[PDB]
């Protein structure tokens, strides 16, 4: 995404879009098992701190790969999350939140390897819970999809959250994005 | 409030703890001045800013600071406030800064705080001993790699404010010669919930561990009995653990980080520096608060500084440490499973967020602050001579800790100067 | 505030209203303990939890608490906090409960709120009584359907404390033997005012339905004589228009109006009322049961009010319909009830916006400098009318207004229940 | 939408889009007049009370037919709010809200009659009256667009909006999803 | 806050400035008695309002006001609150109206703010004096263009508070026989910054512009000077002398043309009888004490409006000379619209400066120090034969210690009797 | 012009005009000012009018009209000026720099009068964090006049009229682009 994406076709454009709306609407009514189901052995979900700099170092804007994050998870640690998630006993979501991703922007480039894509998109996400709990996120997910022979047509091989805030305006991170 | 009406607020003798200490305005402007003001408090790790110029950004309670390494090694804290008219000298989190302007109108500071130009000195401030005029300056104090910092000249020293909580801290910080050292990234959040909730938790809180607050939590790690908790002395610190069983630790930072704590050479070293197998080898998930807002748990590895936003609200400022001389698989490790328990979006705490949340909503309500809490477990059953273990023990199920916790923060909100406080010992 | 600075925020024999009684936070503390903290207040409906274990929250001030039903059919009603360390016992809104278990430390209720049961009680707990460790009950009365809730024991009985607005209460809930129900879903929405608006509203305001306010509500569906009652004691009104059948009509439709005043159903209630007037020609009534219960009998919506500070409220509403009525019918008031009296409702998306206005004009300091005029109908007044108890006045009047702030003075003044029961006359 | 939606051709995607996007538009610009014309006759608008729920009990999570709602109504009933918000008298819309419906995550799924459709949809409703007033609404809207030999091309035959909200966080609902 | 109190936190003698006026909530209610109830405050301009019936909303302090053309000519400014139940009367930003009608129960009243009606007004009201019962009127008086308005009947009128002042608005306000006219549009924003910080800049502070904060500013547009300080009063004004430089770099080459050469140049010379007065003084600075605000060159012109001593909102809009050609009239809004607004290349870093000020002050030691006021101190000359009042160079903080003193003044007198008497002889 | 529904066109200028929003969106987002100016054409017409609280006999007077004052009316040399500011190490609103996104939707897009021009509405919520905590949500339409380029975007914008939800600006500045 360094120079503007060459055009694509638009069926290519519309099935993509179409894998985020779904994934969007598994997210957001609590249909987890299948949410993680999207998710590739390989899997990445990668969301690093952001922090606030003087234009002359916006380099380090941005945790890189050996420093710590709100999210840095593989496959397992990704399984964890979804034990947790469905659980009795799981307090942050259960009473479960309420989510809106409203997904929009995408932009689709090749991948390297073939039926492999490096997507960018932005998000809305609304969480409402409790009585009156509203906390609002904003933001881009540079994600690589890669084609699969499931009904969803990919599985989400590497994500990575780029958050638009500093300090996290929220008392927990106890959704996904 | 009057030095009577707020000692009969807390009752370490029957163990009872009025709500309203979490919620009163009064007593909040009061805790800045009286606790925070003279208290010693988490700025970092001296690795975080290892070379000259190298500065990152922290708070003394609601006071912004600059805390910046010096060209002689010194680490300085200062107010983050120009003393013109009040402008934020630097407004990024961090970086490495050969000297600061205010963007204002222009008065610059070197890299120590102090002021060394006013634009038209000459004929403008011709009197002017810029050298009087630089923001207030905090002492600084390290043990074993964290920064600390106090505004008060008549406050004890670093050493001293410790006390014996050093013996505890130890578990963590002094395991092998090299020290530790910080992972690089600090995560920041937001929870509605007073700054005590927090501090009490660390400082005497393994019950909640031990019960339901993470059930899905330990779940979640997966395919305790003995133990004992330690009160200061005096101070308010306070730290509880595990003895004998790794099934806990195990499900929270995994296998990996289980055996580098428990077994090998890395633990064998750690036994032989804190003269004992018990204290190196045999504790599990260890919680712990350095009065009144630095807490940590050794073994899991994060630490933390609370930050007070009024009594309904904190910021919570957490990184994580590991043995400086530890193989680079398990500063790996250690990054990865500490992210995924205790932090914001963690397994772990994203359930004591929640829970605190309720806590201090709940309390908008006027008998919700009309009676008091709970503070009496473990009341009596304690051993202030404990061969092994400095300080008063306890098992380690117990609010021995946090009452000493909150009788601490009765006694820094009624004495009006370190005098005083030192008269209580 | 001292008793007698209060006292001259309202006068009724001039009728002056001193804004600050709007916007005060001491004032809204006061209220809290005064008024909210021992007044009867709406809890819901009987039939909302019909079945043992079946519970929904409320709120009593900002006392967040659990209705539930107990296995002997009788309702508890006590405070949703925890007193271990002030946890919300329950963060659902409603449903069937088999127990509740605190989240914090796992303190596990039954469904009367008793505390049964506590992690590591044996060791950790020795003396501890769990019978004198279970939230603040309060006492919970009902009448015909309705359930309110008062933490006070010095407080007179719910029968005594409605007194004779049991009368205007029973056009609502005493039309047949059958009682009514709860036609189930609560709609609770925030609105930016004072409570005592909303109150005031509901307890004297058919002038503002008179004029302007609710013109594009009537339209929507597309007034002369009549009464209001003003509490002898208490702060309760009620008024309503007699004869016309006009406003109901553009109100709730043909169908409803037609099963007000026409019919088997109809003529039943004019005989248990003992008048056709009461029963058949009453129409558009709005009543308060001082101080945060409001309904109009008729339409009949039916709230609670909830304070939020001085400066917001949020109105909990739901439909109660006569529990023997065609299935048709129940269904038409469902929707016309919703289609006005509710957050999108075509006459209460206005009341909505109105309000909100008054609260934000008075951040002003002028707009808090002079009395509102509480003088419509002052003097007009019969205390001896044979038909209707009470303090009778025109329709259009503040009578019922300055009665209902004559009583947050009695009760604001009032230490204690000794003390305002001896304002009576 | 109980599994991911049979692809379409992206033409069908694009024009539903776009009677969004121009419904959208006639409620934001204040149009109602043209609004209300999309509304066929057997026009169900219903939007339930949502509720938080422990995860077992998440299936009364909204209301139901009998129950109490925020909107449930029938063409006779939207006329009248039509007759109401095009009055000089109408004062929660007069001053005029400004309203913001920004739609996505448009999928379309084929009805049981042919010229029907079933879409599932999310929005923000960004929301600003008077001075300061700002109140941000998000959630889903399952409708079922009917065809038609209007210039709009559909009629909206039922509409259930989803609010992610428990407790309402606004004064009123006194314009239209 | 007793007087003596108050009068320790402003130092005019050594220029020191306790921090806390900025932030405590005590002080802020006592201005909004003490300093907004009584002082001349900016309402627009006549031009704005130019035909019968023509309104726009303005405040002074949180009082919302009605400002409103009448059919004699007439300006009237009213509060925009009705004295019944207290609804906003009108909550148009403005327009054109024959009436304005209360929307919660239709009292109606004329454009000047009279009550002339009230519904139902013989069966309900019958003592009822419409004329006592009007919203609360204000003192409006003009100056060249100006409308301010004033609650107190005991204050000074407008000429005289303006005092020696008024010489220096004439820079903007007096450049031609035509007068000047509002270019129509007004910006309203929002700054969580205490209004005194933005009173104070455009009355003291040329040092901000002539140091750093505006240097970005300056390329975007690719010495010698006075301040004034009033006599009394707390008004300020400061200007280069003699370098067209900085102001072609603000506003261009056609408007700084238009300032300083041809004929409408020589017109402002002669109307001041002064060629440094008119074609000389190069980007102006200016506050009429406390809120209203200016730069003559410019021609931006604003009301800052206070919302509690965290927030302001910033009510900005410009003028033109009357018989300035219409390319000039043009360029004028261009340019002031890309500088000295919400998203202006000047104005925007102002707004970011301030509020990391008020931020910074939440902190307890940020706010237990002075801030130096002592530029410029004893450099002052009153005998200026060219320019009345107390004049310093164009760097110096005498304005600001003066609009400090006079807030000292005010917010220490119990009324303008009290206030007269500190003047000098 | 939006007067009467927009008459259907191709999907491929649909997918086309709606890339050039999501690449313009990432240039401001990720501060690729330079880049971003560049879309700019010389004729670049960039209005914000103010708006305003009216009753419904007078939602005419809604929005500033063109001889009257704006929160942006600018034409190529004025957004040349910006561009200097936005890239100084002492453009102190931008220095540390705001963190935005826009999210845009609802483009429609109606042929223009002149070949190779077209007329779009969109709509947008820009959401700005900065500094510690500072949030404005921000959301509107803009309406576009777009002109097909042969640069890499392939448009330039012509036209933009950003038409905001707000009266009074609920924010201490506006130091970003819409
Ligand atoms: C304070 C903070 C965390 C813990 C803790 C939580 C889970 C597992 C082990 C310890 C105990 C006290
Ligand atoms: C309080 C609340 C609502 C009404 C009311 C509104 C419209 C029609 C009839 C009565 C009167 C007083
Ligand atoms: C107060 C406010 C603004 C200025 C000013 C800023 C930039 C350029 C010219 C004047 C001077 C004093
Ligand atoms: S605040 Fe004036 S120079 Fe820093
Ligand atoms: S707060 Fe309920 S058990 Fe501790
Ligand atoms: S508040 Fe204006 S008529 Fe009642
Ligand atoms: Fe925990
Ligand atoms: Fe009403
Ligand atoms: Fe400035």
């Amino acid at each position: 995404f360094r120079t503007k994406p060459a055009p694509v076709d638009p069926s290519l454009q519309h099935e993509i879009e179409q894998f985020y709306y779904w994934e969007a609407k598994l997210l957001n009514d609590r249909r987890f098992q299948e949410w993680f189901d999207l998710l590739a052995e390989d899997i990445h979900y990668f969301m690093p701190i952001r922090t606030t700099r003087i234009m002359r170092e916006t380099a380090q804007e941005y945790s890189g790969a050996r420093e710590y994050a709100h999210f840095d998870d593989n496959a397992q640690m990704m399984r964890g999350r979804l034990r947790k998630i469905t659980s009795d006993v799981s307090w942050s979501e259960n009473p479960a939140s309420r989510t809106r991703h409203v997904i929009s922007n995408v932009m689709i480039v090749d991948g390297e390897k073939p039926g492999e894509y490096h997507v960018s998109s932005v998000f809305i996400v609304y969480r409402n819970r409790l009585e009156r709990q509203l906390d609002i996120f904003a933001g881009e997910r540079k994600d690589i999809l890669r084609r699969t022979g499931s009904e969803a047509g990919f599985e989400l091989a590497k994500r990575t959250i780029l958050i638009d805030q500093s300090t996290i305006l929220s008392n927990n991170l106890s959704f996904f994005f | 409030w009057a030095d009577a009406d707020i000692a009969e607020l807390v009752d370490e003798r029957t163990g009872r703890l009025d709500p309203r200490i979490y919620t009163d305005e009064a007593l909040y402007e009061q805790e800045l001045e009286r606790i925070f003001g003279r208290s010693w408090l988490l700025m970092g790790h001296e690795t975080q800013i290892p070379k000259a110029g190298d500065f990152m950004t922290n708070y003394m309670g609601e006071d912004p600071v600059m805390v910046v390494r010096q060209k002689n090694g010194e680490i300085r804290v200062f107010l983050n406030q120009c003393r013109h008219r009040g402008m934020r000298i630097c407004r990024a989190d961090g970086g490495n800064a050969k000297s600061f302007t205010c963007s204002y109108h222009g008065w610059a500071y070197d890299t120590g705080g102090n002021l060394v130009s006013v634009p038209f000195e000459e004929q403008a401030f011709p009197g002017l001993r810029k050298e009087d005029w630089g923001p207030l300056q905090a002492r600084v104090e390290t043990y074993k790699g964290l920064i600390f910092a106090n505004w008060d000249a008549d406050a004890p020293d670093l050493d001293t404010y410790l006390g014996e909580a050093k013996f505890y801290m130890d578990h963590m910080l002094d395991r092998t010669e090299a020290g530790t050292e910080a992972i690089p990234g600090i995560q920041k959040w937001v929870i509605p919930c007073n700054w005590k909730f927090a501090a009490e938790q660390f400082c005497s809180d393994m019950y909640h561990a031990g019960t339901t607050s993470h059930l899905s939590g330990i779940l979640a790690g997966l395919p305790p009995t003995e133990g004992i908790q330690y009160r200061a002395t005096w101070g308010g610190h306070g730290s509880g653990f595990y003895i004998g069983d790794p099934n806990l630790l195990l499900a929270i930072m995994g296998p990996k980080v289980t055996e580098y704590w428990t077994q090998g050479p890395a633990a064998e070293k750690a036994s032989e520096r804190l003269g004992s197998t018990e204290r190196g080898q045999q504790l599990m998930a260890q919680h712990m608060t350095i009065f009144p807002t630095c807490s940590f748990l050794p073994g899991i590895n994060t630490i933390r500084a609370w930050h007070p936003r009024g009594p309904n609200e904190i910021e919570v400022w957490a990184f994580t440490v590991v043995d400086a001389d530890a193989p680079e698989e398990m500063k790996e490790e250690y990054r990865q499973q500490t992210l995924r328990t205790f932090s914001a979006g963690g397994v772990f705490e994203q359930d004591d967020g929640e829970n605190w949340v309720e806590i201090q909503q709940v309390l908008r309500g006027h008998k919700a602050r009309s009676r008091p809490f709970n503070a009496e477990m473990g009341l009596g059953q304690t051993d202030s001579d404990n061969p092994d273990y400095p300080g008063t023990i306890s098992y380690v199920y117990s609010e021995e800790a946090a009452r000493g916790l909150y009788t601490q923060w009765v006694r820094m909100m009624t004495s009006p100067d370190w005098a005083a406080l030192d008269a209580t010992r």
